[PDB]
């Protein structure tokens, strides 16, 4: 197979790929955009 | 071997056929299959696909009564989603309890 | 369908699990006599 | 066109697999159960 | 993990089993806590008596009722 | 101007004949919807 | 004035519950086609000396043109109008089971 | 003439689906009672014909009417000719009215009776398994017992109100 | 022109403009500064 | 229904003719509703082994509307079978050459991949313009509603709706515009 | 609004500027605290390419967009309206705001192709001869990504690539 360190980005196990997709930064969204407010 | 493995396909293809016939009878009344099955369960009506598709062919006036009931329970769910609990539950949204 | 909604009403996800539909006897004698308990 | 060299899901150059929306929800549903399991294993 | 599932009597799936909430049992559960669903046992009527052993029923809420009458509530 | 019977057919003459047959069954009460014969033991 | 479905095409559905709320009653009588929504059936469709005897109009048609006339009047393909061999004509059940 | 939550009319200003207003529960409660009294008055007067019912029997739902047959795939332990009553009725319908259970109808409102006419085995069913290149082959034949019922009568009682 | 993946102005008279779905660089003073997006 | 056994059977399995107006409608949406009618998936008596399909008539197939830039991007590819016989034209090129090919190819791709499909396509009638033959026009039953709602141009609004919509900003009076 | 006119008499040209009646914003806005005409009327995330009554108030007589320092819009909404106007012209919803044709020009008859939700200019779009494999498909853009946060009343979100 392939070593742990590679010159190319190595494809993840699907379980890990799903984990990385769930654990994504979600920025806070204010109820009203600050620009619309005085 | 084919006849022995075909007993799993027969049961699968039947339910696929029933659903296709229910979907067709629900669109005649402006409904979709998920809104009929899901809201008949909410009215404690436990009728399976086999019976429902049989009713759509041989008892059309009874199937429209079931579709009108599902549409009524579906509209009560939206009304309750607009309130914050203060408004009481709908007439067809009540659930009979069994002890 | 409806499994999660049934769970919110203190019911089983499958109506076959418990309740009147499954627990109650399926038939009885016309005279009125009760039938012997079902195996299940 | 569009050959994946060798076998699809093994080796160096694989066929890319993408995470659907229900796959995310399915994983989140499992997490909510096990997170509630930690609470009952704590008393 | 396969052995712990046998010790806890969880071979067949979706089959509620009752265990004691103690450290030794909990430890075995912390090894397979991703294969199971843990819920507390509730006793609204209390422990089953000798005259109720055959009238019980475990609901999906986790409650054990000692009077399974199978009849609509009059209330 | 009151519908008493209605029948299908491939032609307009066959359909007009079946409609009359449908009306006669209703007049005599020998429809399909009629309640079944009672075989229960006479009281 | 609320109605789940329009009560015009099939029947008049009126849902109801019992006092105890353990039974759903549905009154659904059939609606009749009004008289104004119909059409009248088209009933209507010399110095002759010789009685017009019935003349046979069975014109000869070859296999080709005949399958084109049949596939147009029934809106089908030519394939079903071609014959089959003996093997299949003898496999068909001529006394099939009849349900009602 | 504009409120704080007023939005000028656009394609996405309001939902596409039409607004629905349900009846007043109070006014609707007395309308339900009039419909139940009407259907109950149709049962006392026998203003109905043939009836169909959906019964739950042997883990299965059957759309049955009078003098019809149903095939059961098990033994019931009843002599041929014995008359029984099917207790679970999910639905009983007529040409002009239909009754639904939640999920089962009351016993004092509908009575379905059947009769055993035949106790017999099914035709032989082939159970055979095969796996290539493993010398794996085995055959089994089974004949499940069956029981044929004839639905005798479906009668209802005026106990709605 | 000259196909470039990174467009860049080489004098004050060069001006960017988006045409035919891609960015270009035109120059009337020095026509050799002309570039096409690759 | 108290009919005879033969007429009851003739009615249940009868073929009905439907009418569709393709003006300002995307072919796919037209083909999605036309495909279930041709198979008979709108009938509760549907079965594959039953020739329970219906007739669909689509008019104004020359005035369909594509979304996006599909007139330019979308390509229909074929092969004559001979060396160098691989052709590729855009939807616009095909539409100007055959005003019913786009709608016909979308429906032919939605029908099941079996022998019955070529039989369902004989029961499909396409006309570029709104003209329809008398025969096909005498056996129509129902006109299906357009899936897409044709939006109104700014010249189609009445003076009521224009004045009903409020003005949002106050332009300067010294602006040349 | 201001207008300019030129009148030539006796080989002498005269140029003048005359004011004209100017429309006034409707009174009693729902949200007086809003910063631009959009939030003042609670229209944010509630208009599309087909809402021409809204879009016509921000364009010129010939179909061009108006400056942002005039309308008072926010850069976020000025870009949305600028893109929804592009798609309204392309769908044939603004037939009275056509470009000015100089004297002596008769537009040629061109294939009338009905279209909507046209992100790109037709002439600058090339055909997709190679769709590509399922995992690297070349999609066809439909709509605009600037309208992605608009209010959706369905469970399926706006699909922008076909
Ligand atoms: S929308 Fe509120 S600032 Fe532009
Ligand atoms: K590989
Ligand atoms: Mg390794
Ligand atoms: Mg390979
Ligand atoms: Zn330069």
């Amino acid at each position: 197979g392939s070593k742990a360190v590679t010159r190319h980005r190595r494809v993840m196990h699907f379980q890990r790929q799903k984990l990385m997709a769930v654990t994504e930064y979600i920025p806070p969204k204010p109820a009203i955009h600050p620009s619309c407010l005085p | 071997v084919k006849c022995t493995k075909a007993r799993y396909l027969k049961k699968k293809n039947m339910r696929t056929l029933w659903i296709n016939r229910i979907t067709a009878a629900s669109q005649e009344h402006g409904l979709k299959y998920p809104a009929l099955i899901g809201n008949l369960v909410k009215c404690q009506v436990e009728l399976n696909r086999k019976v429902l598709a049989d009713l759509a062919i041989y008892e059309p006036k009874t199937f429209k009564s079931l579709a009108a009931l599902a549409s009524r329970r579906r509209h009560e769910g939206f009304a309750a989603a607009l309130g914050d609990g203060k408004e009481p539950e709908g007439i067809f949204s009540r659930v009979v309890q069994y002890h | 369908a409806g499994g999660q909604w049934r769970l919110q009403q203190g019911l089983a996800a499958n109506p076959s699990g418990y309740g009147p539909l499954t627990e109650l006897p399926d038939w009885s004698y016309a005279d009125g006599r009760p039938a012997p308990p079902m195996k299940g | 066109r569009g050959r994946i060299p060798g076998r699809q899901w093994i080796g160096k150059h694989r066929r890319p697999r993408f995470v659907s929306l229900r796959a995310k929800q399915n994983m989140i549903r499992r997490l909510e159960i096990e997170a509630e399991n930690h609470y009952w294993l704590s008393m | 993990e396969k052995d712990i599932i046998k010790m806890l009597g969880l071979e067949k799936a979706h089959t509620p089993q009752v265990h004691k909430n103690i450290p030794s049992v909990n430890a075995k559960l912390k090894v397979v806590k991703h294969l199971i669903r843990i819920k507390p046992l509730k006793l609204p009527q209390g422990l089953p008596a000798e005259e109720n052993m055959s009238n019980t029923c475990l609901k999906s809420t986790g409650e054990l009722v000692v009077q399974w009458h199978l009849k609509p509530v009059e209330q | 101007k009151k519908l008493i019977a209605e029948g299908p057919g491939e032609t307009v003459l066959v359909a007009e004949e079946e409609a009359a047959r449908v009306a006669l069954r209703k007049l005599y009460g020998f429809t399909e919807n009629r309640r079944p014969w009672n075989y229960s033991k006479p009281k | 004035t609320y109605s789940p479905l329009p009560d015009d095409y099939n029947c008049n559905v009126e849902l109801a519950l019992t006092s105890d709320g353990r039974t759903i009653v549905c009154y659904h009588p059939s609606v009749d086609i009004p008289y104004e929504h119909t059409k009248p059936i088209p009933r209507p469709d010399h110095d002759q000396v010789l009685k017009t005897r019935l003349e046979e109009k069975v014109e000869h048609l070859e296999e080709g043109p005949m399958i084109e006339q049949l596939s147009k009047m029934f809106f089908t393909t030519k394939h079903r109008w071609y014959p089959h061999g003996r093997y299949h004509r003898c496999r068909k059940n001529l006394n099939p089971p009849k349900d009602r | 003439s504009y409120l704080p939550g007023y939005v000028p009319k656009t394609s996405l200003s309001s939902p596409p689906w039409p607004e629905v207003v349900l009846p007043d529960p109070v006014e609707e409660t007395r309308h339900h009672a009039e419909v139940v009294k009407k259907v109950n008055e149709m049962i006392v007067t026998g203003q109905y014909g043939r009836l169909f019912a959906v019964v739950h029997f042997a883990s299965r739902q059957w759309k049955v009417t009078s003098e019809d047959l149903i095939l059961i795939g098990n033994e019931l332990d009843l002599a041929c000719g014995e008359r029984i009553r099917l207790e679970k009725v999910l639905l009983v319908g007529a040409d002009n009215f239909t009754l639904l259970g939640k999920p089962l109808l009351g016993k004092d409102l509908v009575r379905v009776e059947a009769t055993v006419i035949e106790k017999t085995e099914s035709w032989p069913r082939i159970i055979m398994r095969f796996r290539k290149r493993k010398n794996f082959k085995k055959k089994r034949i089974v004949t499940t017992p069956q029981t044929v019922l004839r639905i005798n009568s479906i009668e209802i009682a005026p106990c709605l109100l | 022109f000259k196909n470039k993946t990174v467009l860049k102005k080489r004098c004050k008279d060069c001006y960017l403009v988006k045409r035919r779905g891609r960015w270009y660089v035109y120059c009337k003073t020095h026509p050799r500064h002309k570039q096409r997006q690759m | 229904s108290s009919f005879s056994r033969a007429p009851q059977q003739w009615a249940t399995f009868a073929r009905i003719w439907y009418l569709l107006d393709g003006k300002m409608q995307p072919p796919g949406k037209l083909a999605a509703m036309a495909s279930i009618r041709l198979q008979g998936l709108h009938k509760p008596v549907y079965h594959a082994l039953s020739d329970c399909g219906d007739h669909v008539v689509i008019m104004n197939t020359r005035h369909i509307a594509f979304s996006g830039n599909k007139w330019e991007q979308k390509v229909y590819s074929s092969h004559t079978g001979y060396p160098g016989g691989f052709r590729q034209v855009t939807a616009a090129q095909l539409h100007l050459r055959d005003p019913v090919a786009i709608v016909k190819l979308a429906i032919y791709g939605m029908l099941p991949k079996n022998l019955h499909r070529r039989t369902m396509m004989e029961r499909l009638h396409l006309f570029p313009d709104e003209y329809i033959p008398e025969d096909i026009l005498k056996n129509l039953v129902e006109e299906l509603p357009q899936p897409r709602k044709i939006p109104k141009r700014l010249d189609e609004y009445t003076q009521e709706e224009i004045d009903a919509f409020p003005r949002l900003w106050t332009p300067p009076e010294d602006y040349r515009l | 609004f201001r207008e300019v006119v030129e009148t030539q008499e006796g080989k002498t040209t005269i140029i003048e500027g005359r004011i004209t009646a100017t429309p006034k914003e409707s009174p009693n806005p729902p949200n007086p605290s809003g910063q631009c005409p959009i939030c003042r009327w609670n229209l944010k995330h509630k208009y599309n390419y087909d809402d021409v009554l809204l879009l016509s108030q921000f364009i010129r007589p010939h179909g061009g967009m108006l400056p942002r320092k005039i309308t008072g819009l926010c850069q976020e909404e000025h870009r949305k309206i600028e893109e929804c106007v592009k798609m309204a012209h392309r769908a044939g919803l603004l037939p009275n705001h056509r470009p000015r044709l100089p004297e002596g020009v008769v537009p040629k008859s061109k294939p009338q192709l009905n279209r909507y939700l046209t992100r790109w200019a037709p002439g600058s779009v090339k055909p997709i001869y190679k769709k590509g494999p399922r995992w690297n498909r070349v999609r066809m853009p439909v709509g605009s990504p600037l309208l992605r946060d608009n209010v959706c009343y369905s469970r399926t979100p706006w699909k922008l690539y076909h």
